[PDB]
């Protein structure tokens, strides 16, 4: 073909510039995949680690990051950028609850990072921060509240969610999936974020190389799921 | 760069034929 | 049975071969592959086949092939030569006492023979001079030459990069008429840095505005 | 050669050509040494003629009381950081009443050059300095380079040619320790011969010398007091 | 070389087979070309 | 690929600073000379028109009653050399109540000179010959470009540089008479000139310990030329 | 077609040049205004 | 190829390429080793001579960031000493703004964020240093941290940089560190340095070593030298 626009963020013929396909693309490096989902009192996060070094710590890997008591998140793409991303979330929070005297919902604070990474690509000078936005947080009058942001400026929360590698093969599952029925009940969630990682990777999984965190209306607060408790799971949902 | 080129030639050199010798010699 | 080597011209790499042929009697056949284009008959073909015949009478053999690589990549001849070439490759005895030898300084092109499946085997990749290499090359081509004892090589290989062993050669060549010019006894480590100025036209003079 | 342009771009080998670049304008001023003894530093310098009736260029410059910079490259950075040299040495007079280390000045000006070899609009700072200072701990040479790097030396000696005196610095290094200063003056100036050509010879005209001590406020000597230190030499072996 | 041909041999060194000469149209060369063809004492051959 | 004042080379050598050298080399020339008497200063005029003013056009400019400057090169580049040279002269008279010697003064004109990039412009392109009397007798320095000091006994500049060093190197000692040194000089430029020397084609100049003023020579200069 | 020729004369230049057999007290001189546009094989250590 | 040269754009594949540049080059420096025992923590690094005029107090790479925790340089040296300075302000800022010693954990991310600061714009280049931090208290134990220039960090108990990055892990991992103090450690790790090539073609070095952990009260500093000459005895008759 040819590069009108290959080397910085101008139009080219057809209207369609270059460097922000080259920042969604550049989200695979990291060699993961992230899962989803929303249930009617429940909200839960999976994903996998890759620890390929024994001299390697466990605590010091996690992707699960804190946002505030009530707000979790969920990284992909590379690492520094995602640091440097929820940095700038706990300021907005911090600011936000400081200014207003009650508490921010998930919508507002999705807004404000989407605009902000808006402003970063219309001028020039700064690269467009490469890495995916997933949080989950819990909010009366309507649940669980699942959003994501994308390093272009768009945000958007639905039912069951993707990221990572094998989107393309993970979203089509769950589209086969959620068609019968709605996942009522809290534990067919973990259910099926469990069956989708599995049938998509074809691999079964080790308890010691899988996060998953929830949120549910008995306790908004964020919580992280522990070894045994996952193996229960598992060996409830694997016979 | 696009190309509108020429170029030379070199001849044929084959054109040669035997004839017959007429030598005269007693 | 075929051996690849590639790398900067600068390696010096018919050096090797050379030094191989010596330290065995297998009956040295050397070759070089433009000179194998002529008249417009694809003759190469019959100059290789003849070539491996004569390889084949005379078993201890080495085939010498080194420059030829491009055989069309953007000319009848060419194809026809490469033909003859990959053919005759694999048609070699598998017993094997015949080898072949081709040390080219491009892979810029894929499309000739072809290194995988057993058309073509072993690869060899060549360095551009490290820190030693131009230390020992100095020191060996300066080996007739009468020389001061003291001559940091130390220092000339730290100033030499980006510049290869035949250069080295040449300084060692240099320094010597240079001696010459002021009829010196022997060379001294100043002719050297001299030298290593002359070979690439550099002129020195006092430009004053420095100091 | 693309990537030879900038100081802000690497090389696919992991270098950056600007720095390197700049190393070789030490190499066209003329040559100078610096040594030190158990109680004193002595740095010597060839002064280089223009013409046959202009003043030579000096390169020995007052610093402090206790600290002496010699000069090789550029003209207009030594000026600059010459400048700098004594506006921090005066501060910190004037602040805590007691003289500057030399250790710290030396940090302060690694400091100080670091900046332009990563920002954009600025070009490094091409001068071989050569510092000789005393302090509690005794006499100190530094050297710098224009890669922002600063070495402790007991000998040292930069400028064209100047692998001759690293030589003979070292073959000699061992007795620099136990001698005096009117042995030490001539031993270390033994050392320029070997940078001249064998045609001429140094004289009395082209010739600079700054010694420090520990009672001894640094001191610069050059075409008057020369000729008691130039006198019972070995001439060179010719 | 094709004089005096023992300062090589003495020292050590071997003479050169070949001289390229450049520089811009009308610097001087081909003058100097002709000059060496006087005192050649030997032959010299001119090839078109 | 020297199109930047801010780029080194692969030897190391600034390539801006060397063409600002070489532009000094089509001014006009310019001969100075010290002596132990006083200081002694000519110049060619290069007259261009009939119709020209002789006086507009001018080489050399009293700094003040004790100084004086020679110029060679860009005309404009002069003005702003000078004006600092004068500015600094009296605010050091103000502060101090006394005169400086000629070297501070050409210090800080080469400090101002090497800020060509340095500040956060092109180079100056001019030569600058600076004659004096100060406390230590006679003085005379040489500027250039770079910012470099120089003191020289006797100094030619301009074109003709060099054609007028190796005359002007032959003649001098320093057991020298101011007299004399003015018929060498002028014995110089008439050998340099294309045009054939009379008073309308240059200007002298001289200075004296006790004779600090005067640094001019006005239509005597027929009876200074006609005893050659 | 045409052009190839005068590539085989300049090859058989140059393997003539230089080989075995050192070619003894026979020198060459070569002369030209426009060196960018040599062929690098000519600057091999031995020819020129 | 282009898109190389600024570090403010992407490749076709969509990776910068200044950053990794920056990764081969840190390649060449010598090797430095951190090491952890269940009561302290060991950084021992390798420091090649130059000429035989210096002092041998020259180019230290081990540096007082704050009263407890350690500096393991390995790249550019200016870059190093750069970092080090912002790194002793960010601590005093932090002791005056609460009046206690950083955990090191924080201070860890606020360098890293630092550092991973010039990697946007194109008037900057990325720094050339990777580097590790450590440091014992007595309410949180040991711990590690290791900075890359492309702004990564988290703990170890074990890791090397330079040339033989791995090969010196390889024989690292084959200690059970779990268990045993830092005395051991001490005059093992010099034989760990003199494995690997250490003066196979090279013309001289000398070692180096740090000591904090709680033996110290939780104070950093070098080893004695007593304790260190022992080291190196052992070590070297070891080599054998
Ligand atoms: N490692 C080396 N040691 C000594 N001499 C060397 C070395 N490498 C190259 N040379 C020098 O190079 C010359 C021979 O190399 P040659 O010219 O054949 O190069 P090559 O790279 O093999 O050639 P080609 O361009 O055909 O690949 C000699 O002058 C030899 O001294
Ligand atoms: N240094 C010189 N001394 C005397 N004559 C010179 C000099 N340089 C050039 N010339 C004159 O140049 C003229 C032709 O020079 P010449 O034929 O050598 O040029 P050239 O460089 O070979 O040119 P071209 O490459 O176009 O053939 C002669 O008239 C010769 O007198
Ligand atoms: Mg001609």
């Amino acid at each position: 073909s040819a590069g009108f626009d290959r080397h910085i963020t101008i139009f080219s013929p057809e209207g369609r510039l270059y460097q922000v396909e080259y920042a969604f693309k550049a989200i695979n490096q990291g060699g993961l995949t992230s899962v989803a989902v929303r249930g009617k009192d429940c909200a839960v996060i999976v994903t996998q680690k890759k620890v390929p070094d024994k001299l390697l710590d466990s605590s010091t890997v996690t992707h699960l990051f804190k946002i505030t008591e009530n707000i979790g998140c969920v990284m992909t793409g590379m690492t520094a950028d995602s640091r440097s991303q929820v940095q700038r979330a706990r300021y907005e929070a911090a600011n936000w609850k400081y200014k207003y005297g009650y508490e921010i919902p998930v919508d507002m604070l999705c807004k404000r990072i989407a605009d902000i990474s808006q402003v970063y690509t219309q001028n020039a000078e700064m690269r467009p921060l490469g890495c995916c936005m997933i949080l989950i947080g819990i909010d009366e009058e309507q649940g669980p509240q699942v959003y994501k942001c994308d390093p272009a400026g768009y945000y958007c929360g639905f039912k069951a969610t993707a990221a990572g590698v094998k989107q393309t093969e993970s979203t089509s599952f769950l589209e086969k999936k959620v068609k019968k029925k709605f996942d009522w009940t809290f534990e067919q969630t973990v259910e099926t974020a469990i069956t989708c990682l599995s049938t998509v990777l074809s691999i079964d999984f080790k308890p010691s190389e899988i996060e998953v965190g929830v949120v549910t209306v008995e306790n908004p607060k964020f919580r992280i799921l522990t070894e045994a408790e996952i193996d229960a799971h598992l060996v409830a949902l694997a016979e | 760069q696009p190309s509108g080129n020429t170029s030379s030639s070199a001849l044929m050199q084959g054109q040669r034929a035997p004839q017959k010798p007429s030598q005269n010699l007693v | 049975k075929g051996v690849l080597m590639y790398g900067p011209p600068g390696t010096g790499k018919t050096l090797l071969a050379r030094a191989c042929a010596a330290q065995t009697k297998a009956t040295f056949l050397k070759l070089a592959g433009p000179q194998l284009v002529q008249m417009f008959i694809g003759d190469g073909a019959k100059l290789v086949r003849d070539a491996f015949a004569l390889a084949k009478e005379k078993a201890p053999s080495i085939i010498f092939i080194d420059e030829l690589d491009a055989i069309g990549t953007k000319d009848r001849e060419v194809q026809r030569t490469m033909l003859e070439l990959l053919n005759q490759l694999d048609g070699f005895q598998p017993n094997t006492q015949v080898k072949v030898i081709a040390a080219t300084n491009r892979v810029d092109i894929l499309d000739p023979a072809l290194l995988r499946s057993g058309r073509l085997d072993r690869k060899i990749e060549f360095p551009m001079p490290n820190e030693e290499a131009r230390a020992r090359i100095m020191q060996i081509h300066s080996r007739k030459m009468n020389v001061s004892p003291d001559v940091n090589y130390e220092e000339l290989a730290r100033c030499t990069d980006d510049f290869n062993g035949a250069q080295c050669k040449a300084v060692c060549v240099e320094a010597g008429m240079i001696a010459l010019r002021r009829g010196a006894t022997e060379l001294t480590h100043e002719d050297y840095m001299e030298g290593i100025l002359e070979v690439q036209a550099k002129k020195k003079a006092n430009l004053q505005y420095y100091a | 050669n693309q990537y030879d342009n900038d100081v802000t771009v690497w090389s696919p080998q992991g270098r950056i050509h600007q720095i390197e670049y700049a190393m070789e304008a030490v190499k066209q001023g003329s040559a100078t040494v610096g040594l030190k003894s158990k109680t004193h530093a002595v740095l010597v310098a060839l002064k280089r003629a223009q013409s046959e009736l202009a003043a030579h260029q000096k390169k020995i410059l007052h610093v402090d009381n206790h600290i002496g910079i010699s000069i090789a490259g550029l003209t207009a950075d030594a000026r600059l950081l010459c400048n700098f040299m004594r506006q921090e040495c005066l501060d910190s007079r004037f602040v805590f009443d007691r003289p500057l280390p030399v250790s710290r000045l030396v940090s302060l000006i690694g400091s100080k050059t670091q900046i332009p070899t990563q920002r954009y609009g600025r070009r490094p700072y091409g001068v071989g300095l050569l510092i000789a200072g005393y302090d509690d701990m005794g006499p100190h040479i530094f050297q710098t380079c224009p890669s922002a790097n600063y070495f402790d030396c007991r000998a040292m000696s930069i400028g064209a040619r100047s692998q001759s005196a690293r030589t003979y610095l070292e073959r000699h290094m061992s007795e620099f320790m136990e001698c005096n200063l009117n042995e030490l003056v001539k031993h270390g100036l033994r050392a320029l011969r070997e940078t001249l050509p064998a045609e001429q010879d140094l004289t009395t005209k082209n010739v600079s010398i700054g010694i420090v001590g520990k009672d001894l406020e640094f001191t610069i000597y050059d075409d008057d007091d020369v000729s008691p230190f130039l006198e019972g030499l070995e001439e060179r072996p010719q | 070389p094709l004089l005096h041909p023992e300062r090589f041999v003495n020292l050590g060194i071997e003479p050169p087979k070949g001289v390229l000469l450049f520089g811009p149209p009308g610097t001087g060369k081909t003058l100097c070309a002709r000059a060496v063809a006087n005192r050649t004492d030997a032959c010299f051959i001119r090839v078109i | 690929y020297d199109r930047g004042v801010n780029t080194f080379s692969p030897e190391g050598r600034l390539f801006q600073v060397e063409y600002a050298i070489e532009a000094i080399k089509l001014g006009s020339t310019a001969i100075g000379i010290q002596t132990s008497e006083g200081v002694c200063l000519a110049v060619e005029k290069r007259i261009t028109s009939p119709l020209m003013e002789p006086s507009s056009i001018e080489k050399i400019v009293e700094i003040d009653a004790h100084i004086g400057c020679a110029m060679s090169g860009l005309i404009a580049d002069a003005k702003t050399l000078i004006d600092k040279a004068r500015v600094e002269t009296q605010n050091h008279w103000f502060t101090y109540n006394e005169t400086m010697t000629v070297e501070s003064v050409t210090q800080a004109v080469s400090n101002l000179a090497l800020q060509f990039g340095e500040e956060d412009s092109r180079p100056f392109g001019v030569a600058l010959l600076f004659g004096g009397v100060d406390e230590k007798g006679p003085q005379l320095f040489h500027m250039d470009p770079s910012g470099t000091f120089v003191q020289c006994d006797a100094r030619a500049i301009g074109s003709a540089s060099e054609g007028a060093q190796s005359s002007l190197q032959e003649v001098y000692h320093k057991s020298m008479t101011l007299k004399e040194a003015i018929k060498s000089s002028l014995i110089i430029l008439k050998q340099v000139m294309e045009e054939k020397l009379n008073a309308t084609n240059i200007e002298l100049a001289t200075v004296q310990p006790g004779q600090n003023f005067h640094m001019f020579t006005k239509e005597e200069l027929e009876e200074v030329i006609k005893d050659i | 077609g045409g052009d190839n020729e005068v590539q085989r004369t300049m090859l058989e230049l140059i393997n003539q040049l230089d080989g075995f057999d050192p070619r003894g007290n026979i020198k060459v001189l070569m002369a030209t205004n426009r060196p960018d546009t040599l062929d690098p094989a000519l600057m091999r250590p031995g020819r020129l | 190829t282009g898109y190389d040269l600024s570090a403010s754009t992407f490749s076709p594949d969509g990776r910068v390429f200044q950053v990794e540049y920056a990764m081969k080059a840190v390649e060449n420096s010598s090797t430095a080793i951190g090491i952890r025992c269940k009561d302290g923590v060991v950084f021992g690094v390798e420091k090649l001579v130059l000429s035989k005029l210096y002092e041998e107090g020259s180019n230290k790479r081990l540096f007082n960031v704050d009263r407890h925790v350690g500096m393991a340089v390995a790249g550019l040296l200016a870059d190093a000493r750069s970092l080090a300075d912002i790194a002793r302000e960010e601590a005093s800022n932090f002791r005056s703004n609460f009046g206690y010693n950083i955990p090191l954990k924080h201070l860890a991310d606020r360098v890293a964020m630092y550092v991973h600061a010039y990697t946007l714009y194109s008037a900057v280049r990325p720094f050339g240093c990777s580097f590790m931090l450590g440091s014992y208290s007595v309410n949180d134990g040991a711990q590690l941290y290791m900075i890359d220039p492309s702004g990564v960090s988290y703990g170890y108990w074990g890791c090397a940089i330079g040339k033989a990055r791995q090969a010196a892990k390889t024989e690292i991992e084959k200690l059970q560190m779990k268990e045993m103090t830092c005395r051991d450690i001490v005059k093992e790790v010099a034989k760990i340095i003199y494995i690997v090539h250490d003066e196979v073609k090279d013309k001289a070095f000398e070692l180096e070593l740090s000591w904090v952990g709680e033996l110290t009260n939780g104070r950093h500093e070098i080893v004695p030298k007593d304790i260190r000459e022992e080291a190196e005895k052992y070590a070297k008759e070891s080599l054998k």
